């Protein structure tokens, strides 16, 4: 019985004499044992890896099992390279795949691998000092998050702070006016919360494009218990008719954007509509 | 030297089923099955102290993780302030 | 937890075969099984060893890209 697993360990070191000398279930457990051995030699020892998973699917659960363990075993980049061989040989292939993918991005880091991220989610879906004004950063980030919890705007004590928060900050944005050919002369994923920054933000357009972009989702999802007032209707459709008009003076091309967000807008009312 | 232990007590194990398998006596079957049982328990003991060692090891790269990324959102911040601050040079 | 279940079940065969040579053989299957799961968790652990060497080197070089960007900000 050792016998037989050496003999199989023989035929592998390439594919027609391993196929040869490998001439069940029993005789296929020792091939699966053996090809556990010879990955764990080579995982002591990547592209021989990359060769024995390609002879793997050449015979063909076993491969599932030895990629997961691949992948259990390698640190950042190796497995960014196994990923792409992954992504390179589909072939139409379950649970363990899911396994492997929850494992990876348990094991990942979101700062310098959201490409990664983004990639296991792709394959997932294709499966299936100087002077701060303090009390504007208060006001902003609290709006911040009342834009991560959508509930919460529907009490009382809530909405009123909802309410003078989000005219305080929209009165900012209305009298700061911009007005900017500067552009003519690494990517940041997520918002900066930073005291010390503050104005470098609120002098940028994309800032503004952001805040206001998100405020037209948070009242998108308000028309869409859970009840509303009509003065709070018509503060909607008030602010509503102020937004677009500060997105309309954005500085490059706030018109099209503005009908951009129109028509996309709508769109999520039509998609919405429907789940 | 803990997976050396590991492979020693298996190839004891081992020989004690081949000696089942060539015997196939209640006493010397007794003797077997109490020394077996003995590798079985310290299979287990192996076993214990492993997962221990990997829990230990997960955790303790998953804090130093964790204080990169503050320190990458950190320098983040900063490399935000120099390109603004290279766009408004280039404005001026 | 699976090599406790694996280690119950090896025990669980073990008295039965006590009490024939297909169970033999899923003896010898479940200790090189078991073998080969012993055999994951060292490098497994190697590979954590490794991540935390990459993640302290890493660090030093945050350190001293957030040193050229201080310098950046005072000529700016």
């Amino acid at each position: 019985l050792p016998e037989a697993r050496t003999r199989f360990t023989k035929s592998t070191r390439n594919i027609k004499p391993l196929l040869s000398t490998f001439s069940e279930n029993e005789k296929k457990c020792t091939l699966d044992q053996a090809f556990r051995g010879i990955l764990e030699e080579e995982i002591i020892n990547e592209n021989v890896l990359a060769i024995i998973s390609l002879a793997i699917g050449g015979v063909t659960s076993t491969p599932f099992v030895l990629l997961g363990d691949v992948l259990d075993c390698l640190p950042l980049d190796q497995c960014d390279t196994i990923f792409t061989f992954v992504e390179k040989n589909v072939a139409t292939w379950k649970n363990y795949l899911l396994r492997m993918c929850n494992d990876l991005l348990r094991r990942l880091s979101k700062s310098q691998n959201t490409v990664f991220c983004g990639r296991i989610q792709l394959f997932l879906a294709r499966l299936f000092s100087i002077p701060i004004d303090y009390n504007l950063y208060r006001k902003f980030w609290s709006l911040q998050d009342y834009f991560r919890n959508p509930v919460q705007c529907y009490e009382k004590i809530s909405w009123k702070t909802f309410l003078k928060y989000s005219e305080e900050v929209l009165a900012v944005f209305k009298s700061y006016k911009l007005d900017d050919k500067m552009e003519e002369l690494v990517y940041f994923a997520k918002f900066l919360t930073s005291e010390k920054l503050m104005d470098l933000q609120l002098s940028d357009s994309n800032f503004r494009r952001h805040i206001l972009l998100q405020y037209l989702i948070l009242f998108q999802y308000l028309k869409g218990n859970y009840v509303l007032t009509d003065e709070q209707s018509l503060w909607i459709e008030d602010t509503t008719k102020s937004v677009y008009q500060l997105l309309s003076e954005n500085p490059p091309d706030g018109e099209r954007f503005s009908k951009m967000v129109e028509h996309i807008l709508n769109t999520e009312e039509n998609w919405n509509s429907w789940k | 030297r803990d997976y050396e232990l590991y492979k020693y007590t298996c190839q004891e194990l081992q020989r004690l089923m081949a000696e089942i398998q060539d015997l196939k006596v209640a006493i010397e079957i007794e003797e077997r099955r109490i020394q077996s049982c003995v590798h079985f328990m310290t299979l287990k003991k192996l076993n214990r102290l492993a997962h221990i060692r990997l829990k230990k090891g997960r955790d303790q790269t998953h804090e130093a993780k964790q204080k990169v990324d503050a320190y990458h959102l950190q320098l983040q911040n900063l490399l935000y302030e120099v390109m603004h601050l290279q766009k408004e040079i280039t404005k001026c | 937890a699976g090599d406790d279940r694996r280690i119950n079940l090896l025990v669980k065969s073990f008295i039965k075969w006590c009490n024939g040579y297909s169970q033999y053989q899923r003896m010898l299957s479940t200790l090189s099984q078991c073998e080969f799961s012993m055999g994951k968790t060292l490098l497994v652990y190697d590979m954590n060893l490794r991540e935390m060497e990459n993640y302290e080197k890493i660090y030093k070089e945050i350190e001293c890209s957030i040193a050229g960007a201080h310098e950046k900000i005072a000529e700016c």
